């Protein structure tokens, strides 16, 4: 959220990502599984153990 | 602007008689009056503001009597039910410098009787 | 009963005023007031003081509402201390005493203005962001409390979408008012758009000589002139050009007596409060040269009270010594050699502007366009703002109604004029057809886009 | 040409001082008298003002030794800077009062004072106890203006406090605040609060054994009357200013550095004068600003006992102290200060508690 | 409420003498005090105000003195054209009024 | 020591939990190298520390963990917390155990 | 000249003159602070010999 408000060019994209962010990390990994959430941004040292 | 009175009567013993004082600019101006003892005193009767409110009484005619006023016809209306041991006078007051306070007459009315 | 003494100093109409209140029909409320006029030749300090003390003892007055023809930045701060040394409470809006920020007593008892200096900034911010205009420069001399306010407008930061933009603030001594060689030095920072400037009406007198002196002048306009500092419109001395955009709430006083009797309902309110709250009526002081203690411990529940009012839609909520949050505000235009007069509204959120273009001291077009897929592409507004952040144009789209809300346009065509204004010199006049006949030729005529370039509208599309 | 001298404060000090003034400025340039005294508070030492003033406000100010109400009335008619000694710290506030200059230094200024102590036992873990008045925020304005210093360009720039607190139940609650400062390892304690806080803090210290063996003590000025307050044995380290108490230095100093400006005044030209009066007057008027700019640009090395110097807020920019400690019960004094030289001692230091 | 009480019961004065009538109330009433005369059958007229202020038309055969809740009124030097009685007003609370006495000639 | 909040809604209840890992794994062979004594207690909400303006006013906090270590609430940070320009203008860093994206 | 300035917020301006009338700009480019910045770029020496 921070590289996102800093960047000018993906501030719509931010805008878009305002209505939609959650809380925890576990609560967007099993939101991505019910199809609720076809996309999550996070770290890769994270998203590829998970995966 | 002078006040006059009218509504003179105590024909029914224990009855009910609405008197009034005309004014010929008494809206902003509040009114309380006056019966007169045989030792003549000058004791208050009702109170109420210009705009209708602040309905009270001193302690001696308390319990009975019904209160109200209108500042088009610039008229008092309450009815005498206590004053049935008096031969009293009644004249109305205007109190001067206006407001729904009150300040020192010289605007006081003609005088009429209410005689049993 | 409360006491409500009025004071009105210079040259007024006391029987407008008067008839003002007694027209008000104070009953369904539990106390009902007093009211006392006193007029107004004399101008002594301590004939205003030894006057009110002198009454203040035959009537039991809760206190004075004094006048808009005197100069309150002198003798008026002085009534916090005899505020404080008193109790009692004062209210107004009046004279000199326009938007006065000082370190006033926490025992004083009285509340003024309308809107604090910091939430004049914040419309000063809801002006910027109607134009998107960006602040390049401020400056401001030393007062004794400049540095802070400007600090704080500093530290308001503004969230982006937008340019935040400050480049420079300046503070110069007037001390030294060597214009040679200070305001010279600090120079050379006007080659830029915007400049803020927050300043008294000599200094500026003296400072607008020294603009002219180095060619501040073309260049158009210099750009924020608060009109609450140095608020007389009509002998300001005008040694530049235009001026005046700001803001104050000063409309020239529709709703001064009915801001006696909103100030009066105030009182009664907060007395209502107390006597449904504690029942206790705390008796006002009887002296001031004489046992000037005079029940001298009071209940501090009157402070929170005069906080705690409200009155119907009108008044708000008291708290920052008299700080208001959305009293009605004017917005003035715009120049001092020929006395011009308001031309902005502002109600509690909004502002509404009615010139809608920055004059300059022809490259102004009128554009047509057509919503389509991905070349100048239609979407609604932001519902916070009601501006566009990144489409940046209005799209006056007529219904007619050219001032219906401006919708958005984003799109490829866009991004190219965006760049051919840079390039050469516009000025868009960006709107909508309405036939929705665009590119059609009928018998006779063209419709549509076409048919708004056969009838001459300046045009391009 | 024969100007006023005005006074405020008792028909003690009157008579040395306002004659014997008058006659020492007149080798100057003469000068004559009135002086009164003010004997009750509010308002009605206000009421008294402009019966004097009627013609001594055209050349003169009453100047003495709450000093605040009859600053304010008249100090509304655009008058000069005084210089009262008092003990005013709202002094800084230069729309509220174009009118003071301090003679003495106020309650915040132990500051300085503080930070070149900084030097001499560089310590560097300080909880900062402040009171949440406006003279507590004006005194951390004070300290922070002093911490943002030494920046060029040695393993510190200085020692940075650990923290300060806030510290609005002064009569109520020390216990749950000095416990949470117990934990935080630094040692130096700085106090400045009232001195029944003093005497409150005196519970909660020596409740925890704050007071013992490490623990340094700051004081502000309003500790040396908490010694009577009943304030813990040794260690606590205090400041005193040059006399205050020997008025009679003042009020030299005062008819020194008012001579010096009279004079100064008098060899100009364009020396309008006030209208008389208060009598519906406004005394606005051209040489007020010019009375700063001639007592800004002249030196004061007048007088009995020191060289007295004007800053521009109207301090006196030099610190003379005697500096004390409670070494069992009385008031050793150590070594003492000036300005920027060395603090030459003369005793020996205990140490807080045991060591 | 408040209540007032005047006395004593009698005006008894020759041509030209001196009487005096008090205000006397339940509560504290800060000088507030009016003065009324009439005849039976006429009507009042009034004398005074917060400092014994007198009436123009009334003459200055009529002074007082007094505060806080007592009240003190005069008449001497009395020309029988005031063959009358005198009655005294409060209105801390909006009115207040007590006994009062008549003038009698002898 | 857990947190309070051990059902994120309402209650606070704080109990004694235990863990295990990567980082706790590397906190004992740091705290063995370098004879450390150590106490870990979780974090308030979660939110991995960041700035706003907050009380619509001038003053700016860092919520979640980062005004914890702000406050005193804590000396040392050991958790996947990345490193940034905002979070390092005033917050010293290490060399970060990892490279990733 | 000073209504011709404002352009001097860049770094190099090149002066082609005479010695006795940049006797005369030299004073006007103090006179409006054209100092520091340094230096004031070409100075043609066979000009002004």
């Amino acid at each position: 959220d921070i590289y996102f408000r800093r960047q000018v060019e993906l501030s719509t994209m931010y805008r878009h990502m305002e209505k939609h962010n959650y809380e925890s990390a576990a609560e967007a990994i099993q939101a991505v599984r019910d199809n609720k959430l076809h996309a999550f941004i996070w770290d890769s040292a994270v998203l590829e153990f998970e995966a | 602007v002078k006040l006059q009175e009218s509504g003179g009567g105590l024909v029914q013993p224990g009855g009910s008689l609405k008197l009034s004082c005309a004014a010929s600019t008494f809206s902003s101006y509040t009114m309380s009056w006056v019966r007169q003892t045989p030792e003549k005193r000058l004791e208050w009767v009702a109170y109420i503001s210009n705009g209708g409110g602040g309905t009270y009484y001193p302690d001696t005619v308390k319990g009975r009597f019904t209160i109200s006023r209108d500042n088009a016809k610039n008229t008092l209306y309450l009815q005498m039910n206590s004053l049935k041991e008096d031969t009293a006078m009644y004249y109305c007051a205007r109190p001067s410098r206006g407001g729904s306070s009150y300040w020192y007459f010289d605007v006081w009315g003609a005088g009429t009787t209410v005689t049993v | 009963s409360i006491g409500i003494a009025v004071i009105l100093v210079g040259t007024s109409d006391e029987v407008a005023i008067k008839d003002a209140h007694e027209k008000d029909d104070f009953h369904h409320l539990s106390v009902v007031p007093r009211v006392e006029l006193v007029a107004m030749n004399e101008t002594d300090p301590k004939s205003i003081i030894t006057r009110i003390c002198d009454l203040m003892s035959d009537r039991k007055i809760q206190g004075v509402v004094f006048a808009d023809d005197t100069d309150q930045e002198a003798i008026a701060q002085i009534l916090d201390f005899i505020s404080a040394q008193t109790l009692t409470p004062i209210l107004g809006i009046h004279g000199g005493s326009s938007m006065i920020m000082a370190d006033k007593d926490e025992s004083s008892m009285f509340f003024q203005f309308g809107p604090s200096i910091e939430q004049q900034a914040s419309v000063m911010l809801n002006i910027m962001e109607e134009y998107d205009w960006y602040i390049f420069s401020i400056v401001t001399t030393y007062f004794p409390g400049y540095q802070d306010f400007v600090n704080k407008i500093r530290s308001t930061i503004e969230n982006s979408f937008v340019g935040w933009e400050l480049e420079e603030v300046l503070l110069l001594d007037m001390s030294l008012d060597d214009g040679d060689s200070k305001i010279q030095n600090q120079l050379k920072k006007l080659q830029s758009p915007i400049i803020l400037l927050y300043c008294t009406k000599e200094e500026a007198t003296y400072i607008f000589e020294v603009a002219n002196s180095v060619g501040l002048t073309g260049y158009g306009y210099t750009w924020i002139v608060p009109s609450l500092v140095a608020g007389d419109t009509d002998t300001v001395p005008s040694e530049f050009p235009t001026g005046l955009i700001s803001v104050s709430y000063d409309e020239w006083d529709y709703g001064l007596p009915a801001r006696v009797r909103d100030g009066i309902a105030i009182i009664t309110t907060a007395a209502s409060d107390m006597l449904s709250e504690h029942s206790f009526i705390p008796e006002p002081k009887s002296s001031c040269y004489n046992t000037h203690e005079k029940r001298i411990y009071q209940s501090n529940m009157l402070n929170r009270y005069l906080i705690n009012v409200t009155f119907e839609g009108r008044d708000l909520s008291f708290s920052e010594d008299g700080y208001q949050m959305h009293p009605k505000l004017v917005i003035i235009l715009l120049n001092k050699e020929r006395k011009w007069e308001r031309v902005g509204k502002w109600k509690d959120k909004s502002l509404q502007m009615k010139y809608y273009v920055w004059p300059r001291m022809d490259d102004h077009l009128s554009i047509v366009t057509l919503e389509e897929a991905p070349f100048v592409i239609v979407e609604s507004v932001d519902p916070l703002s009601g501006t566009c952040m990144r489409n940046t144009v209005p799209c006056q789209k007529r219904i007619e109604e050219p001032g219906y809300i401006k919708k958005c346009c984003k799109g490829f065509c866009i991004d190219i004029l965006k760049k051919i204004s840079k390039s050469v010199k516009f000025t868009y006049d960006l709107y909508l057809v309405t036939n929705g006949k665009h590119g059609k030729k009928i018998n006779g005529t063209w419709n549509g886009m076409i048919g708004e370039v056969v009838m001459k509208r300046a045009y391009m599309a | 040409k024969i100007v006023n001298i005005g006074a405020v404060l008792s028909t003690r000090k009157h008579e040395q001082m306002f004659r014997e003034a008058v006659n020492q400025a007149n080798k100057r340039i003469q000068l004559q008298a009135t002086s009164v005294t003010h004997k009750p508070n509010a308002i009605q030492m206000a009421l008294s003002v402009c019966e004097d003033l009627i013609s001594s406000q055209v050349y003169a100010i009453l100047v003495s030794h709450t000093p605040t109400p009859v600053s304010y009335t008249a100090g509304f008619y655009r008058i000069p800077v005084l210089g009262l000694t008092t003990r005013m710290s709202i002094y800084s506030d230069k729309s509220i009062h174009l009118s003071f200059l301090r003679t003495v230094p106020p309650y915040s200024h132990q500051s300085s004072v503080w930070f070149e102590m900084m030097r001499v036992y560089n310590w560097n873990h300080i909880i900062l106890l402040v009171s949440d008045d406006h003279e507590g925020r004006a005194a951390q304005k004070r300290l922070e203006t002093l911490l943002e210093e030494r920046e060029s360009k040695d393993n510190k720039r200085g020692p940075k406090a650990e923290k300060v607190l806030q510290f609005d139940p002064g009569t109520k609650n020390v216990t749950a605040l000095l416990m949470e400062a117990r934990e935080l390892e630094a040692r130096v304690i700085i106090l400045s609060a009232s001195e029944d806080d003093a005497a409150t803090v005196y519970r909660a210290a020596a409740m925890l054994d704050m007071t013992g063996s490490g623990y340094v003590w700051l004081v502000g000025e309003r500790e040396i009357s908490g010694n009577a307050l009943r304030y813990a044995p040794d260690g606590i380290i205090g400041l005193q200013l040059i006399n205050g108490k020997n008025e009679s230095a003042h009020i030299s100093d005062a008819v020194g550095v008012v001579a010096q400006a009279v004079h100064e005044l008098l060899e100009k030209e364009n020396i309008t004068d006030p209208p008389r009066g208060c009598v519906g007057n406004t005394n606005i008027w051209k040489t007020g600003p010019l009375f700063k700019r001639v007592l800004m640009s002249s030196k004061y090395a007048d007088g009995v006992t020191g060289r007295v110097e004007f800053n521009e807020d109207g301090d006196r920019k030099f610190a003379q102290y005697s500096i004390m400690n409670l070494q069992n019960r009385k008031l050793v004094q150590v070594g003492i200060y000036n300005g920027t030289h060395v603090i030459p001692n003369d005793r020996k230091i205990i140490w807080p508690g045991g060591e | 409420d408040i209540q007032m009480t005047q006395s004593p019961s009698s005006l008894s004065a020759s041509l030209g003498g001196k009487v005096t009538i008090t205000c006397k109330a339940s509560q504290d009433i800060n000088k507030y005090i009016a003065w009324y005369q009439h005849k039976p059958g006429k009507g009042p007229r009034l004398l005074i105000h917060y400092t014994s202020s007198l009436q123009p038309g009334i003459p200055s055969r009529f002074s007082g003195s007094g505060s806080g809740r007592d009240y003190s009124f005069s008449i001497s030097n009395l020309e029988p054209e005031d063959i009358a009685t005198y009655y005294c007003l409060q209105y801390d609370n909006l009115y207040t009024f007590g006994g009062g006495t008549k003038l009698e000639i002898k | 020591t857990g947190p309070n909040d051990t059902s994120p809604g309402s209650p606070r209840h704080t109990v004694p939990q235990c863990c295990y890992g990567f980082c706790i794994d590397l906190l004992i062979k740091l705290a063995r190298t370098m004879q450390f004594t150590y106490e870990v207690h979780l974090v308030a909400d979660g939110k991995f520390g960041t700035q706003e303006r907050v009380q619509n006013s001038n003053k700016k906090e860092w919520n979640g963990m980062m005004g914890e270590l702000l406050s005193g609430q804590a000396d040392m940070i050991v958790a996947p917390l990345t490193i940034n320009n905002e979070r390092a203008q005033y917050i010293e860093f290490s060399k970060p155990f990892k490279y990733q994206g």
